[PDB]
């Protein structure tokens, strides 16, 4: 039995582990797919080719787009740049009202968000009746031929909660989709290389605990804390040490590696 | 050139904004005729009509007086609209 210390995946490969022998490793790794679930700390995929990248969503980056459009027009910031004049802007907070700094902007947004036919159809037909457009692809035709950059309207703020409420509605499912898909995507590991597991199931890593569970926010804030889950735990420094207790090869070319924890 | 008193009135109309109009009417002396509101609407609108409007939403005339160049003064202002 053997005392093999490795600091790279291919010191590994070239060590020839064996049930019995004594396995130190440190490296940077991925805790597989507990206070970092859906990750597993205690099974860390070690590989020279990390292929998977941090998830990333086209459709999110669409769905908090369209919900910062509206909300800068609806709950404006510090900062947040008005596109009205300072004069109809002052006018409008004393009358007691609600304006759309830009019609546009959420029309060509939510077009984008919601591309397909039957996405969005309520939201669709609330914007077709604040603008002048026939059916919504009429709408969409003049947005796209920019007739709407800047057009502002005017409504009460009955139909201004009707639309906040129909724009969270409308973007909360895509994002709560699209973190089913990544953390399903995130479950196929690449072929070859480690996965070193811990017997005990005791965490690898030492990485500061999330403060509570992402899935327990809703899905915008549930989406960022996972982003952020995933930057640090697909690429962490992780310490492996133990007796080795079993070593396989699985389908993938993946070799297992359980480890019992020293005394 | 419309001429609409509340934003309520414009609900369910886009428009692009076109900037602050006003119009005035001044009374050089206590001696002479009171200012007339109505004229300054007048100049508002065909001052609105000057940067291409369609509508006025009146912000406010009231009737001042530290005005300087008329013992009262008529200031009556809003926004230059284009209805779509």
């Amino acid at each position: 039995a053997q005392t093999i210390e490795a600091t790279s995946v291919k010191q590994l490969a070239d060590a020839g582990v064996r049930v019995g022998d004594t396995l130190r490793i440190s490296g940077t790794g991925m805790c597989n797919i507990s206070p970092f679930l859906p990750f597993d700390c205690s099974q860390i995929i070690w590989n020279d080719a990390r292929s998977l990248p941090l998830p990333e969503s086209e459709l999110v980056n669409k769905a908090t787009a369209l919900t910062e459009a509206v909300n800068r027009q609806l709950h404006p910031k510090p900062e947040d740049e008005s596109r009205v004049s300072a004069s109809l802007r002052s006018a409008i907070q004393k009358s007691g009202m609600v304006l759309l700094d830009d019609f546009g902007d959420i029309v060509l947004k939510t077009a984008d968000l919601c591309s397909a036919k039957d996405d969005c159809v309520r939201l669709k037909n609330a914007l077709v009746n604040l603008g002048n457009s026939k059916d919504w692809d009429a709408l969409v035709k003049r947005a796209n031929a920019g007739k709407l950059d800047g057009v502002n309207v005017l409504l009460r703020p009955v139909s201004a909660e009707s639309l906040d409420n129909l724009v969270a509605t409308s973007t909360a499912p895509f994002i709560t989709h699209e973190t089913a898909r990544a953390a399903q995507s995130l479950n196929s590991p690449a072929p070859g290389g480690f996965l070193i597991v811990s017997d005990e199931g005791s965490d690898f890593v030492d990485q500061p605990w999330p403060s509570a569970s992402l899935y327990d926010y809703p899905p915008q804030e549930q989406w960022n804390a996972f982003q952020k889950l995933a930057q640090m735990l697909m690429h962490t420094p992780f310490n492996a040490e133990g007796i080795v207790t079993k070593i396989f090869t699985d389908a993938n070319g993946t070799q297992h590696i359980g480890l019992h924890p020293i005394p | 050139v419309r001429i609409y008193t509340n934003a309520e009135e414009l609900v369910g109309k886009p428009f692009r904004d076109l900037g602050e109009v006003s119009g005035d009417s001044c009374q050089a002396s206590n001696q002479d005729s009171p200012p007339s509101i109505p004229t300054a609407r007048k100049r508002m609108q065909i001052n609105a009509s000057k940067m291409k409007a369609n509508a006025v939403l009146l912000h406010s005339c009231e009737v001042t007086s530290g005005t300087p160049g008329c013992y009262r003064q008529a200031v009556c202002i809003g926004s230059a609209l284009n209805i779509t």
